[PDB]
């Protein structure tokens, strides 16, 4: 256990978590005459 | 010949009222007659009447945003999979616009929507990558839809797509890729889906969007172990490429490299590459900055590196001491502060040999003067720095000189055990093996019961090891061969019934 007295440090870390002509002229065209 | 026959009586009706629809001033286009003449020409095997229904959803929805039906979805998505190009375009179109509203965010994805959205970021259509990949973006906002947007197959056409010319489609899709390193997960599949190597060579990127939106990747990709190892593996530019944006005319850009660099600073071999790739003479710009950001990424980064023993030379020679006693003035940061005494730390138990500059520094005053009216996560660091500079015989006078003690004994009665502990072990050391007492005599009973007080509460303490500190202090002052010295233990009562009792 004599080691423990060599235990490095826990490094620190972290993420960055933040969110980041017309139709009616073509229906036109297809619209029929009637009397 | 040339279709002699016209189109079908119902998709006729159907166009006169859509255009009837799309000419009133008022409506509700997601319900009722609306909804069925739209799906009626979007079952046509007229083209240009499936044109029709996929610019008027186009329409429709950039002018009303809200929840909708299955019964909406259905169609559009049945337009996205058509081979025309103008009505993928606007079926696409459509369901971007549905997609900033929240709850189509899950209808979208759970009626399999993401499947033509992947094929078509596949394509070589740029507008419909573009609608496409902006569409999946705004879908990966909710966090529910993240990990099936990672594993539907999607990272691979925002992979291919983040390599385009047109910084629409490329920024578009490293803010995706971004978007999916927010668990471990998500980085693994983003991982093994082969975007690695492009958000490296990104970071060369001369928009300084893209160039965020990959660092920022890499960085949470890098919080992983097993991702640091590929990395390792896999990309030998990393580092160089991330110092070199240390030096990036954008904060933001500095930060996140900065940040990424700490990440990867947690294995000892990125602790030596960093500063053997140049990182040092940045890191010791960047903590003197005024910029909180840059500070805070910069002593973060440092303090990992300074893990490191075969570091703490080159730390010194770049001149960090001073600068990082400068940073225990931010009183109002306690993260900066831990991370500044953490560094001293680290640097005072790899080595002796910069002892002297450590003291010309100014760190042991300063931590003298932090250690009472700081928090307790900040004395915590002091006080195992005074203990570990406490070991070498060859500083344990200069630190008595110091007044060190008027430090250590006021943080004895530290309700933390950290901070009682570290201070009690310090002050066991100082009374080790000295040649001279002077200042902890004139400590007997000075500051906060001097040390008299701290060996009498010591030796009732329900703590074992605590107990144990006070009994190996006496016998390191009994062993003073200083009559003086012997007498203090030997003729006080009460520290002979603390002993005995």
């Amino acid at each position: 256990s004599s080691a423990s007295f060599f235990r490095p440090s826990n490094p620190t870390f972290g993420t960055s978590i933040s969110n980041v002509s017309s139709s009616k002229a073509l229906l036109s065209s297809f619209i029929a005459r009637s009397d | 010949e040339a279709s002699v026959s016209p189109i079908a009586d119902n998709e006729r009706e159907a166009v006169t009222l859509l255009l009837g629809y799309l000419e009133d001033k008022d409506l509700d286009f997601y319900s009722g007659g609306p909804l069925k003449a739209l799906t009626t020409l979007v079952y046509s095997d007229n083209l240009n009447l499936q044109r029709s229904a996929a610019l008027a959803f186009a329409e429709i929805t950039e002018k009303y945003v809200r929840q909708v039906s299955r019964e909406v979805l259905e169609p559009i998505l049945i337009l996205l999979q058509s081979q025309d190009p103008q009505i993928q375009v606007a079926a696409c179109a459509a369901l971007g616009n549905l997609a900033v509203n929240n709850e189509n965010k899950l209808l979208i994805v759970e009626m399999g929507g993401l499947e033509p959205l992947i094929n078509q970021m596949m394509g070589d259509n740029v507008e419909v990558q573009c609608n496409a990949v902006g569409c999946i973006t705004n879908l990966a906002t909710r966090d529910d839809n993240k990990h099936k947007i990672a594993t539907s197959g999607a990272l691979i056409p925002l992979t291919k797509l983040a390599k385009s010319k047109h910084i629409r489609v490329q920024r578009n899709a490293t803010g995706a890729l971004l978007n999916m390193t927010h668990s471990e997960e998500n980085r693994k599949e983003l991982v093994n889906a082969g975007a690695v190597p492009v958000l490296v060579s990104l970071l060369s990127s001369t928009d300084p969007d893209v160039q965020y939106y990959c660092t920022t990747a890499l960085s949470n990709i890098a919080v992983d172990e097993a991702n640091r190892k590929k990395l390792a593996q896999t990309e030998p530019r990393l580092v160089s490429k991330l110092v070199s944006l240390m030096d990036s005319p954008s904060s933001r850009v500095k930060c996140q490299a900065t940040l990424a660099l700490r990440n990867l600073a947690s294995d000892t071999s990125y602790q030596l590459e960093i500063v053997r790739a140049g990182g040092l003479p940045h890191l010791v710009k960047l903590i003197q900055s005024d910029s909180i950001p840059l500070v805070l990424a910069s002593v973060a980064c440092i303090r990992n590196i300074s893990i490191h023993p075969l570091n703490e030379g080159l730390i010194v020679d770049a001149g960090f001491l001073k600068p990082l006693v400068r940073l225990l003035d931010y009183k109002d940061s306690e993260e900066i502060q831990c991370h500044a005494v953490s560094t001293l730390r680290n640097l005072a138990a790899s080595s002796e040999k910069n002892r002297k500059e450590f003291f010309e520094s100014g760190a042991v005053e300063k931590c003298k003067e932090l250690a009472l009216d700081s928090p307790v996560s900040v004395q915590s660091e002091i006080s195992a720095c005074f203990a570990i500079l406490a070991l070498a015989d060859v500083s344990k006078l200069d630190l008595l000189e110091a007044n060190i003690l008027d430090a250590l004994i006021p943080m004895t009665f530290s309700q933390n055990q950290e901070v009682s502990g570290n201070a009690a072990a310090a002050l066991a050391n100082l009374c080790s093996r000295v040649n001279n007492y002077t200042k902890i005599i004139e400590a007997w009973d000075r500051p906060n019961e001097g040390i008299r007080g701290f060996l009498i509460r010591f030796l009732k303490s329900d703590y074992a090891t605590f107990e144990h500190i006070a009994l190996w202090t006496i016998l390191q002052l009994l062993e003073s061969h200083n009559d003086k010295v012997e007498d203090l233990v030997k003729n006080d009562d009460d520290i002979i019934n603390g002993v005995r009792k």
